[PDB]
RNA sequence: GCUACCUAAGAACAGCUAAAAGAGCACACCCGUCUAUGUAGCAAAAUAGUGGGAAGAUUUAUAGGUAGAGGCGACAAACCUA
RNA sequence: CUCGAUGUUGGAUCAGGACAUCCCGAUGGUGCAGCCGCUAUUAAAGGUUCGUUUGUUCAACGAUUAAAGUCCUACGUGAUCUGAGUUCAGACCGGAGUAAUCCAGGUCGGUUUCUAUCUACUUUCAAAUUCCUCCCUGUACGAAAGGACAAGAGAAAUAAGGCCUACUUCACAAAGCGCCUUCCCCCGUAAAUGAUAUCAUCUCAACUUAGUAUUAUACCCACACCCACCCAAGAACAGGGUUUGU
């Protein structure tokens, strides 16, 4: 059973009833608008109308290199490299301009986010435009990509190498010296993963709310 | 997204545009009044030691969402009236340009790739 | 920055005893009933914790003393009894430690 | 002569029993005034040009992105409505003012941590105390007899709407983020001089102007919010979904006005006149109002031709 | 602005934060009562009741061996997390510890705070008792109580 | 007994490069460039970082010498018990 | 007046005020056709750019802008900051002097202390300014070239006040680079009717109109539970919640 990220709301003060009102009008949404099960890592085609575009119909394919956000404003970002050149777009699942959500290939990566694909070699963002898609058997378990990029040459948009980050699909002994996987460990938290309060559960939230997307199916 | 003293990237085949230099283009004034420079806005530009005025196809700085964002600053150089120095943009630019078609006509002809 | 003149006592009785700088009669003293003694309504009373701390103290020491050295915390549950008394059949397999005083009432065996 | 709670002297058993007690006899009295019009309510006259109507006191639950038909977004503040009650009417000579005053409740709390004075003020309206009340000013058409309820269907889509809350205090603050000064330089030689005001007045006058911008509480004030557009109404839950953010953090008691902009003066000719009574109405309402402009969770995707 | 902030900052930092809850948690989890400032036993009572969570997990669950091992720093309370506080609270869903206010420290007049395990062989704390439903107040509700039961069944 | 210079007889200078060195990198050690802090301070000249030198005209322990109309000084009108 | 001390340029920060108005508003005249200007009356609510060189105030220059206003405030403000300049002790060059030494000559370097006693002040107003585009319109105007105003529509910038749905720094939340909202008037003159003076005359004649708001409205508004606990409230105090007091 997968429950998409949106639907589990972050910690916080606010007051349930906005949660299940705001969940209401994503399940509403996506009785018109199929939304698949995706990860961060899958290659999908979104089909957006775009009132300026020629034919009113705007496609973009990309790797999701990012899932963030919650309840309708919940957005993913796709990431590829046109004529040699990086371009992403953050799409939004609940946005009505958006007419079709295609998984071309659905797959996770060692990380829950790709951004450092930008400070990557081209060749790790480059993907067919016109790529057929991937069957996928079902009730079979979703595929793990462990590819390890390699990276540009320092300086990156951000400090990969950090502890904090937790970056396990990085060629890091490519790439770095061993002088500076030690400096990158001076920032290490070992007491961090341990602090058992800052801990998220879950699960009991997630129960209730399969009840609910249970029961809008039925009507 | 783009101020003064960013470097920017010519996507157009210009010759001005491409010819080797040691120092790369270089915003000195943004046509704005707030100074920040965003996609359809025109700019002005020291490019081999010359002041050409060009429209930014591109930035890296995030915007609305349903907007493309890229990986470099992309200008198209232009004359004063508007006409593009250059003769084709192989770089695809956003199609969010075409709702000023009434003044970037000639702009958006020589523009092979929308994204 | 320095004085520019003296503040004269007149001035200073002002500030010194004003109402915010007084201290403020507090309101929630009460007895306590099993032993008399004052205590406030949020807080335990301190004759009776001193009473509980000093048998806890006790009866720490006795456990030190079966463990005999550090690092020896038995893996069982343990069990308190006093002078005249016999474990039950709940306490068996429990570690037993024994006080050679009578039983206090207020600590009541289980 | 010391102080006392509600339950410093109550038992073991007697605890659940009083919180169910209060409980019960709470949940009867707002369940009485459910039909106001079957319990002899004040005359009702239509609509008539400068007439004022009263508002609503709501909670702000929180805010959500909704789109319009040409593709913009916007996103919209929720205001739930919580038993709000009108509970003071005081007339035009009374009220001391140019127009007569309706006094509106909100947000039901408890009776144990109200004074004694407020408590037997509820105790002859027959209504739980609120825990926020505000002063709405009336014409005398629109006057509405107090223990009336309130709800969310009292405003439509497509009304603007003004919103008054107190804002999110930030405690004291320095210049730099209370008033927006630009500080001093970080380098270049500076000595313990970065967020500091700086000059506060001029030599000549040898003393501070009065109303001069200073460090001081930011914050924890009323503020008003005018314009905002009402795009939803969830009548089932009584939410209001208006235009933009409004002050105040989440879960907190706002107040909700007709606004008083010029170019929304005499708008309430379409909307109810003195307020809404869902138990006169003869057709039941849907559970969610839209405004024309609004995309339904349920339509179709946009499609641009 | 410490708007929604949950934790409190105490010690030499973060990490020094974590230490001298875990010396504190390391005392309970060995004297089952042990006494300190408030602040440092309400910050604590937290983790204390989040680590006989853990200890139901059993000793074979290698997180909760793992959790155990960084929490106590004396080797010997990790077999008696696993064996004797856990199966204590086997039917207990929450409510592993109470913390009650003692006087304040004699030195330098702290708030200081006492917090057990539930259930310990050490002399009962002087638990706050409320009053007897014998009493005047009390008799008077007892009687309103039976006269609403009464007319419910009527 | 501080400091300037001198006398007698002592001590210290890892590692690397070059292996020749008033040579380079760089500890101990010596000095005090720049910045912040400090300004009744920890300190009547310091702390933190960054720096100059570090086998030499080096640094340094001990005892001795030169005394005010003077000493001493790789001249800063330096230094000769704040 | 002050040498038993009233600390100097320029900058940073915050600006208070004057109007002899740079821009925006309203008018008179023109060698004012229109578009741009010149000049004068009225108007200080609002605004009055970013950079290269120079210690600079200036000035020159680049790119803009509706405009890049003139001055006062101990040449506003160093118990807020800077120390480039200037102005001690070192040194150099040119020149003056027998030398010491000197030179509104240049040049390199050169300690910016203060824990606030008093006064004053620490949420004033909650009405917004401006540009541009479309349209009017290739119309009025004009031989042609050229080329409006008023009305209307839309989109922005700045300022003020808020907010966190998304993006972003981040993650029980605080933030902007993000989003939301933002409402009256300005008196100079131009015209009637009609006396002194039976025409006429806009009148410190009686009078009429453009022409005016008691600035409209909004906000705030009840009070010992209160020992204690919690908090989107907060330095302390206060305030909100506890029907969430094992
Ligand atoms: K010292
Ligand atoms: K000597
Ligand atoms: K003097
Ligand atoms: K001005
Ligand atoms: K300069
Ligand atoms: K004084
Ligand atoms: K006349
Ligand atoms: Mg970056
Ligand atoms: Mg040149
Ligand atoms: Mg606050
Ligand atoms: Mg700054
Ligand atoms: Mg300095
Ligand atoms: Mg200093
Ligand atoms: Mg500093
Ligand atoms: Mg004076
Ligand atoms: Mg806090
Ligand atoms: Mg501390
Ligand atoms: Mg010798
Ligand atoms: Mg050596
Ligand atoms: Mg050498
Ligand atoms: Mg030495
Ligand atoms: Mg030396
Ligand atoms: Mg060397
Ligand atoms: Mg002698
Ligand atoms: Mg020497
Ligand atoms: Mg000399
Ligand atoms: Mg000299
Ligand atoms: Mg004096
Ligand atoms: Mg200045
Ligand atoms: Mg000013
Ligand atoms: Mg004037
Ligand atoms: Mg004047
Ligand atoms: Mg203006
Ligand atoms: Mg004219
Ligand atoms: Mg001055
Ligand atoms: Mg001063
Ligand atoms: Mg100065
Ligand atoms: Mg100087
Ligand atoms: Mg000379
Ligand atoms: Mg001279
Ligand atoms: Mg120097
Ligand atoms: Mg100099
Ligand atoms: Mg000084
Ligand atoms: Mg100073
Ligand atoms: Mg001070
Ligand atoms: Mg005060
Ligand atoms: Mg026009
Ligand atoms: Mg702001
Ligand atoms: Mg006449
Ligand atoms: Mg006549
Ligand atoms: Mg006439
Ligand atoms: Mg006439
Ligand atoms: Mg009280
Ligand atoms: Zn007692």
């Amino acid at each position: 059973r997968f429950l998409s990220p949106e639907f589990i709301p972050r910690r916080g003060r606010t007051d349930p009833l906005k949660f299940q009102i705001e969940r209401k009008d994503m399940l509403e949404r996506r009785k018109v608008l199929h939304i698949p099960e995706f990860y961060v890592g899958s290659i999908l085609r979104v089909t957006t109308a775009d009132p300026y575009a020629s034919g009113k119909i705007s496609q973009f394919l990309g790797i999701c290199i990012q899932r963030s956000g919650r309840g309708l404003g919940a957005t993913f970002i796709l990431r590829n490299v046109i004529e040699g050149q990086g371009v992403e777009i953050c799409f939004e699942l609940y946005n009505p301009r958006v007419q079709e959500i295609q998984v071309v290939k659905l797959e996770k990566r060692l990380d829950d986010s790709l951004l450092y694909l930008r400070d990557a070699l081209p060749e790790y963002s480059t993907f067919d435009v016109n790529m057929k898609p991937v069957v996928q058997e079902p009730n079979q378990k979703v595929p793990v990509n462990e590819l390890k990029v390699k990276m540009k040459p320092k300086p990156w948009s951000k400090r990969w190498e950090r502890p904090n980050f937790n970056i396990k699909g990085i060629r890091f002994d490519l790439c770095l010296t061993e002088q500076q996987m030690k400096e990158a460990q001076k920032w290490n938290q070992p007491w961090l993963e341990f602090d058992m309060m800052r801990e998220y559960d879950t699960s009991k939230i997630e129960a209730a709310i399969w009840k609910e997307i249970e029961a809008s199916k039925r009507s | 997204a783009i101020q003064k003293m960013t470097r920017v990237r010519v996507v157009d085949n210009s010759a001005l545009g491409n010819s080797p230099y040691h120092r790369a283009p270089r915003c000195i004034h943004v046509y704005k009044k707030n100074g920040v420079g965003k996609v359809g806005d025109q700019i002005l530009l020291a490019i081999k030691g010359q002041k050409k005025k060009a429209l930014i196809v591109g930035h890296c700085m995030p915007g609305p969402r349903m907007t493309p964002r890229f990986d470099s600053n992309n200008v198209v150089l232009i004359e004063d009236n508007g006409n593009p120095v250059g003769t084709r943009i192989k770089t695809p630019i956003p199609t969010s340009l075409r709702k000023r078609e009434g003044e970037y006509s000639k702009v958006l002809a020589i523009a092979q790739n929308f994204v | 920055a320095a004085p520019k003149n003296r503040r004269t006592i007149e001035v200073n009785r002002c500030r010194r005893r004003n109402p915010q700088k007084l201290i403020k009669v507090k309101n929630n003293i009460d007895v306590c009933p099993e032993c008399g003694h004052l205590k406030q309504k949020h807080v335990l009373c301190a004759y009776c914790y001193e009473k509980v701390c000093k048998e806890t103290a006790e009866i720490r020491r006795q456990i030190g003393k079966q463990e005999g050295g550090p690092f020896k915390a038995p893996t069982i549950e343990t069990v308190v009894l006093y002078t005249g008394e016999t474990p039950s059949e709940q306490d068996q397999g429990k570690r037993i430690i024994e006080r050679d005083r009578k039983r206090p009432s207020w600590f009541t065996q289980n | 002569k010391s102080g006392t709670w509600w339950d410093e002297h109550l038992s073991e058993e007697n605890v659940p029993f009083i919180k169910q007690l209060v409980s019960d006899e709470d949940k009867a009295q707002l369940a009485s005034k459910l039909c106001p019009l079957k319990d002899e309510p004040w005359p009702i006259h239509p609509w008539e040009p400068g007439s004022f109507r009263v508002g609503l006191i709501a909670l702000k639950l929180g805010m959500m992105p909704l789109w319009t038909k040409d593709g913009q977004k916007h996103v919209v503040t929720l205001l739930q409505v919580q038993d709000c009650h009108v509970l003071k009417y005081t007339s035009k000579e009374n009220c001391n003012g140019k127009m007569a005053t309706l006094s509106v409740g909100g947000k039901t709390v408890s009776r144990f941590r109200k004074a004694t004075s407020i408590l037997e003020f509820y105790r002859e309206l027959g209504l739980p105390p609120k825990q926020t009340v505000k002063i709405f000013n009336i014409t005398d058409n629109a006057a509405i007899k107090p223990g009336t309820p309130l709800y969310a269907a009292h405003f439509r889509p497509g009304q603007y709407v003004d919103v008054t809350a107190k804002t999110i205090g930030k405690g004291f603050q320095g210049v730099m983020k209370r008033w927006g000064f630009k500080g001093q330089p970080a380098t270049h030689g500076q000595t313990k001089t970065h967020r500091r005001p700086g000059a506060v007045a001029t030599g000549d006058i040898g003393r501070v102007w009065p109303g001069t911008k200073m460090p001081g509480k930011m914050g924890n004030i009323y503020r008003t919010e005018y314009g905002l557009k009402v795009w939803r109404i969830n009548t089932k839950h009584n939410i209001i979904y208006v235009n933009g953010s409004v002050p105040g953090h989440k879960n907190c008691l706002v107040k909700v006005k007709d606004s008083k902009l010029p170019a929304y003066k005499d708008l309430g000719k379409n909307l109810p006149f003195p307020t809404y009574f869902p138990d006169g109405d003869e057709e039941e309402l849907p559970e969610d109002l839209y405004d024309e402009n609004v995309c339904q969770p349920g339509a179709p995707s946009i499609t641009f031709a | 602005i410490s708007h929604g902030r949950v934790f409190r900052r105490m010690g030499l930092g973060p990490e020094s934060r974590i230490h001298l809850l875990r010396n504190l948690l390391t005392g309970l989890v060995r004297h089952e009562r042990i006494e300190a400032p408030w602040a440092r036993v309400d910050e604590m009572r937290g983790y204390a009741e989040k680590l006989i969570d853990y200890g139901k997990l059993g000793d074979t669950n290698e997180r909760a061996m793992r959790m155990a091992d960084f929490w106590l720093t004396e080797k010997d309370l990790i077999p008696k997390l696993f064996q004797v506080l856990a199966p204590r609270y086997k039917d207990q869903t929450g409510g592993y510890t109470r913390m009650l206010q003692i006087p304040n420290r004699s030195l330098d007049r702290a708030k200081m705070a006492v917090i057990e395990y539930k259930g310990n062989c050490l002399p009962p704390l002087p638990l706050p008792r409320r009053d007897s439903h014998l009493t005047l107040l009390n008799q008077l509700l007892q009687g309103l109580r039976q006269d609403l039961r009464q007319s419910q069944e009527a």
